[PDB]
């Protein structure tokens, strides 16, 4: 058989953020399947290492769904982000945290 | 254990309805299958219900099934000679394994006609002197004697059908001497 | 309770 | 009010030598009550909601023992179906199960679902009639015949029938407090110079629970219906949700626009502005 | 189809024995059941794929072995006494409520010494003329003495094909002494039938003893399993 689902992303904080106090960051992947997928968190550009997962779970339509988080502390100059690999894209997909959002 | 089955062997009239029980302890067995088994063959899936029946019935095969008493029965109307038979309730909760009772032996006999008891000798021809007695046409009420003495042997009642009327018990003795006689031994 | 599945596909 | 009780499970096939990863997860309303991992270190079925304490050992024993059938049952579904499809080995593939019912108030059966999905299509289905089998392509046709003949349909409609009723009964008993919680959202707007002289309004519903929102926008009274942009409802890790829904309005006509929050536990829907 | 090799073993005591199983339903489930005295089906080990097993109820002193789906063998190291009985084969799609598909049994017999096995003499008691007379049937007797252990079958051929009707054998072999059995049948014709000289009448009785796996010494026959007939044709006598 063969129905593939490309993953749809959000990137954002648990509370509203403000500068210079913790805070979480959530990188919430839907939609996508087959279930293998590869996340990675970035703090400017590098891997943020204590990432962690939540189960894996699907949806009424089959496809599958996760939520990766890590502790962040914003700053006004720092940049985070979600970078996301799935077969069904041929290229890695990064979408930037951005706080109004 | 968890499938209880009684009697080890039953006896019915040919043309009767045979009734089988059995009894369980975990009540949330939920599916009940009961397999027959020949002489000289492996069991073989009969019938079987789940327990959202109380009974399924097929040609002349019934059973059913009583949560109440956790009791499974299986009924057969005209019981035949080809019923004659091992039969196994079992039951299982989910896909967890089988769990088999310990079989019931059904044999269907024939309450004979017009009995008419006689006692023959037959010769070995490949023998000097070899010879054996037959017991036959007697009734089925009728005990057959079991050997008071060593070197003497008599068999059960065995029925037999010819098929063009015709059913017959009867039982053969053998010894290891010319001192016993054919109509002595089987009274 | 979950679901026992019968035969395989 | 109506209630359901879902089972969701997947196996999928790993190229290594390893065999396929089963997980099951088992759903009240909508909520996460149980989970089976094969790959835990000692895989069985635990509880993911409190009011699952109640039941004593053998309930978790006997429903561990379920699952590590269901585990093979599919490993040897996932072999067939590779057949019927001419696939070649060292792939992998997913098999996936959704089975349940769902109720009225009454407690009468609504409906008994029982589908399969093979690489994320659907491959066979019960029918609502609980008698008879839907298969979406070739290979599904094999599968429904088999079916059809060891009759495995009244094996399903007895489980959707009576032990999905009757365990979903049970279980909203046990967690009728907890199932019947709520947290309000906390609203705020937000003002976002995008431009040519526009603004991007947002309206933020933070920290709800359950997930179940409604956010508009309105102008003059009347709702805002095309204009505006939304996001998904998105968990904050914490057990609540979060949501927001913004529109383009001129630059000066900002106060104009308010913004409502529909949600189960407010008194009352909330209704609110930028707030300079 | 579940089919099981050898049909019947006779082993010594503290010898090792195979039985085999061969399934060709595509099942991936195979259980090996014992059954005693013909109550019971106690599971032993089984099976869910190749290349492992699973203890059932009573493992002890049996392996098993899983070399392919098709096949499943159980194994038994040192064959005790207690050992002897009826094993029986089955497959299912999944188990659970999938139905089992039995093998047709295998019946091994445990002995302290194989030189006890031996087969039956068979012998043909002829029809009593007082019985034809008297009733216009004729009874055959078919006595088959002398055979140990007891793994026999006995059938009757009326010309040249094995009949039902008319039959009855005993069930059980009569144990006449500690390594002796005995077993009787008999066939039951019209008078008219037996009095035909064109109609042939043979008991053939079925010894299951030791196999070609069995050694044994020049002295003596070797008491395989094997077949073994009395005969006689109708008279107009």
């Amino acid at each position: 058989m063969g129905i593939q689902k490309t993953p749809q992303i959000q990137v954002y904080s648990r509370h509203p953020p403000e500068n210079g106090k913790p805070n979480i960051l959530n990188c919430y992947v839907t939609q996508f399947h087959p279930p293998h997928i590869e996340i990675q968190m970035l703090k400017n550009g590098k891997k943020i290492p204590k990432v962690e997962m939540s189960d894996m779970s699907f949806s009424k339509d089959w496809s599958f769904y996760i939520l990766a988080h890590t502790e962040f502390t914003p700053t006004e100059t720092d940049t985070y982000a979600c970078r996301v690999k799935h077969d069904s894209m041929a290229e890695p997909k990064t979408v930037y945290w951005d706080r109004d959002m | 254990q968890q499938v209880r089955q009684s009697p080890q062997s039953l006896t019915v009239w040919e043309g009767g309805t045979t009734v089988l029980t059995c009894s369980y302890e975990d009540s949330t067995f939920n599916y009940f299958p009961w397999y027959q088994q020949f002489p000289g063959e492996g069991p073989a899936l009969l019938i079987s219900i789940l327990s959202v029946s109380d009974k399924k019935e097929d040609g002349r095969f019934t059973t059913f099934f009583n949560k109440r008493e956790k009791k499974l029965s299986l009924h057969i109307i005209d019981s035949q000679p080809g019923d004659s038979a091992t039969y196994f309730c079992a039951a299982l909760y989910g896909n967890e394994k089988i769990t088999f009772g310990a079989g019931t032996k059904l044999t269907i006999k024939p309450n004979i006609q017009n009995p008419e008891p006689a006692v023959y000798q037959l010769k070995d021809p490949r023998s000097q002197d070899s010879t054996l007695c037959l017991f036959t046409d007697f009734d089925s009420q009728i005990n057959v004697p079991k050997t008071m003495e060593s070197g003497t042997f008599i068999t059960d009642k065995c029925v037999l059908d010819m098929k063009a009327d015709s059913k017959s018990n009867g039982a053969i003795a053998w010894s290891n001497q010319t001192s016993f006689t054919c109509q002595d031994i089987f009274k | 309770k979950a679901v026992a599945n019968f035969a395989t596909m | 009010g109506p209630h359901s009780m879902r089972y969701f499970e997947t196996a999928v096939s790993r190229p290594g030598l390893e065999e396929p990863r089963y997980i099951s997860v088992g759903y009240v309303d909508n909520k996460e009550f149980v989970r089976f991992d094969s790959d835990a270190e000692n895989p069985r079925y635990e509880p993911r909601a409190p009011w699952m304490e109640q039941e004593g050992p053998e309930y978790w024993e006997r429903e561990t023992q379920k699952a590590k059938g269901q585990e093979q049952w599919f490993r040897v579904s996932l072999r067939n179906l590779l057949g019927y499809y001419n696939q070649s080995a060292g792939g992998s593939h997913t098999l996936q199960q959704m089975s349940g019912c769902d109720l009225g108030s009454d407690w009468r059966l609504l409906r008994g679902y029982l589908q399969f999905a093979y690489e994320g299509r659907d491959y066979i289905a019960l029918n609502e009639d609980l008698k008879t089998w839907t298969a979406a392509d070739m290979a599904a046709q094999i599968t429904r015949r088999k079916w059809e003949q060891s009759g495995a349909a009244e094996h399903y409609k007895a489980y959707l029938e009576g032990e999905c009723v009757e365990w979903l009964h049970r279980y909203l008993k046990n967690g009728n407090a907890t199932l019947l919680r709520t947290d309000s959202p906390k609203a705020h707007v937000t003002h976002h110079p995008r431009s040519k002289g526009e603004v991007t309004l947002r309206c933020w519903a933070l920290g709800f629970y359950p997930a179940d929102i409604t956010l508009t926008w309105q102008l003059n009274g009347e709702e805002l219906t095309q204009d505006m942009e939304l996001v998904e409802t998105r968990p904050a890790g914490d057990g609540t949700f979060q949501k927001w829904a913004s529109v383009v309005v001129p630059l000066g006509k900002e106060q104009n626009y308010t913004c409502r929050v529909y949600h189960e536990g407010l008194p009352e829907p909330l209704t609110l502005r930028w707030e300079p | 189809a579940v089919t099981q090799s050898p049909r019947s073993k006779v082993a010594v005591t503290g010898g090792k024995v195979t039985l085999s199983c061969h399934q060709t339903n595509n099942h991936d489930y195979m259980y090996w059941y014992r059954q005693d005295t013909g109550h019971g089906l106690r599971l032993i080990h089984y099976s869910y794929v190749a290349d492992s097993t699973e203890k059932g109820d009573i493992p002890d002193g049996y392996k098993a072995s899983r070399p392919s789906q098709e096949n499943f063998s159980l194994i038994l190291e040192l064959a005790s006494l207690s050992q002897t009985a009826v094993y029986f084969c089955a497959s299912s799609d999944a188990g659970g409520r999938n139905t089992l598909y039995f093998g047709a049994g295998t019946r091994l017999s445990v002995l302290e010494d194989l030189r006890n096995v031996t087969p039956p003499k068979v012998s043909l008691f002829e029809p009593s003329k007082a019985e034809i007379a008297n009733k216009q049937k004729a009874t055959l007797v078919c006595l088959a003495r002398g055979f140990f252990p007891d793994h026999v079958e006995l059938s009757w051929w009326v010309n040249g094909k094995e009949v039902h009707s008319g039959v009855c054998t005993d069930p059980q072999a009569y144990k006449e002494s500690n390594y002796s059995y005995s077993l009787s049948s008999r066939l039951r014709v019209s008078a008219t039938f037996w009095h035909n000289p064109r109609n042939h009448f043979r008991c053939q009785v079925q010894f299951h003893g030791l196999s070609e796996e069995d050694k044994w010494p020049e002295g003596s026959p070797k008491p395989v399993t094997q077949n073994i007939s009395a005969e006689a044709w109708g008279r107009a006598d």
